[PDB]
């Protein structure tokens, strides 16, 4: 059995209703009128929790705003109004018969207003330059949409490597996302260089906006 | 809630036994289900350890075949996903399911040994926001990815702690991150110190001094 879902990935505005179809290969129909379906949700990190089974059935303590529908081979998860916490990527799963089954995912994410980044960095700390590695790190806070540009900049000279990053899941509260970006240098080439930048590029920001320090100055 | 144990860094060729042990409820009484999830990817059902009314059954997938034995201990309440022959392409968390998830387990195989992060503290050259104090501790080349977690030990209301997944290094296996931690600067004044405390693997837990601005 094939699962196909239908979007892979919905953009929501809060308040607003979402739909999510899903098609099996086969019918997953039985006697007692129901449907071997299920729908699941799992948020980045989390363990996927039951929403539906039997098709329509409604999982232990799962807001009444989602509904599931259809029969045989085409089915819906409906929710009424899109909250913060129904963000995460949702599946559907056939039980009807082994191997079971799970569609590809549907990523949902709250599409709402724009906010900007605040920017903090950080120089390598002593303990580190003790080691012989140099990372600086830049940190933004609470933006939305997920699409973010930092830009590490060593004596004004744009870096293309030695960096790395990592964005958490949208927020279950405030739907908006951090970011972390290191620039891990050697010491032998952090003592060599004097300026150290991360250039954030956002669309919540009408120009780029950029923390620095000279290195030993701080 | 189900409890999951035994996951972890595995040799390739190897072996690993993931343990799902259940809480307030009888496994006995229903059909054991393992899944798995590689990085960033979707959900695989792997096998089933069928409820002991149906002489145990055990139902599995093509894509692991011979290589996976799913038991169960009725006498310790914990069903079992006993994996051999361990291939790169195995590594992935998974979870085991009954109507309720483990929590999942990740499994990597890897010939390299764990590397425990070296945590730093960070302090800001940056503006310190309006009232607030902003704190950081680096969380870097550690290795396998998963488990870690990082606590802090200031917390309530106006205390925001930030984890950032882990992500992985330019060359070799190791992985880096940060936690951030911002707190009204009335609790954490000048002269104090904070600790964040980094979890990971199976390795001895750090705790790192960061000082308040």
């Amino acid at each position: 059995i094939v699962m196909t879902q239908s979007p892979l990935s919905l953009s929501v505005t809060p308040g607003e209703p979402a739909s999510i179809s899903c098609r099996s290969s086969q019918s997953l129909l039985r006697r007692d009128g129901h449907n071997d379906l299920e729908w699941y949700l799992q948020k980045p990190g989390q363990s996927p929790q039951p929403l539906i089974y039997l098709g329509s059935t409604r999982a232990s303590g799962v807001p009444d705003r989602f509904s599931g529908s259809g029969s045989g081979t085409d089915f819906t998860l409906k929710i009424i109004r899109v909250e913060a916490e129904d963000a995460g990527t949702y599946y559907c799963m056939q039980n009807k018969q082994t191997p079971l089954t799970f569609g590809q995912g549907t990523r949902l994410e709250i599409k709402r207003t724009v906010a900007a980044p605040s920017v903090f960095i950080f120089p390598p700390s002593d303990e580190q330059l003790k080691s012989g590695t140099a990372s600086v790190v830049c940190l933004l806070n609470n933006f939305y949409p997920r699409e973010a540009k930092v830009q590490w900049k060593v004596d004004n000279a744009l870096q293309s490597g030695n960096s790395q990053e990592s964005v958490t899941e949208q927020d279950s509260k405030d739907s908006t996302y951090s970011l972390s970006s290191t620039l891990t240098l050697s010491k032998a080439d952090y003592e060599k260089h004097k300026v150290y930048a991360c250039e954030v590029t956002h669309q919540g920001l009408s120009s780029p906006v950029t923390k620095s320090f000279n290195r030993g100055e701080c | 809630q189900l409890v999951e144990s035994g996951g972890g860094l595995v040799q390739p060729g190897g072996s690993l036994k993931l343990s799902c042990a259940a809480s307030g409820f009888t496994l006995s009484g229903s059909n054991v289900h393992w899944v798995r999830q590689a990085s960033g990817k979707g959900l695989e059902w792997v096998g089933r350890i069928k409820r002991n009314a149906e002489s145990d059954a055990t139902a599995y997938a093509a894509s692991m075949r011979g290589r996976l034995t799913i038991s169960r201990d009725d006498s310790k309440n914990t069903a079992f996903l006993q994996m051999n022959s361990l291939k790169s392409d195995d590594t992935a968390m998974y979870y085991c399911v009954i109507r309720q998830w483990g929590q999942g387990t990740l499994v990597t195989v890897s010939s390299a040994s764990p590397t425990s992060p070296k945590v730093f503290p960070l302090s800001l050259c940056s503006t310190q926001p309006d009232g607030n104090v902003v704190i950081a501790c680096l969380v870097q080349g550690f290795f396998p990815q998963e488990p870690l977690s990082v606590t802090w030990s200031e917390s309530g209301q106006g205390v925001t702690a930030r984890n950032f997944p882990p992500s992985q290094d330019a060359s070799g296996d190791l992985y880096t991150t940060s936690s951030q931690l911002t707190l009204p600067a009335t609790q954490c004044l000048a002269g104090k110190s904070v600790t964040c405390h980094v979890k990971h693997y199976t390795n001895p837990s750090q705790d790192v001094t960061v000082p308040c601005p």
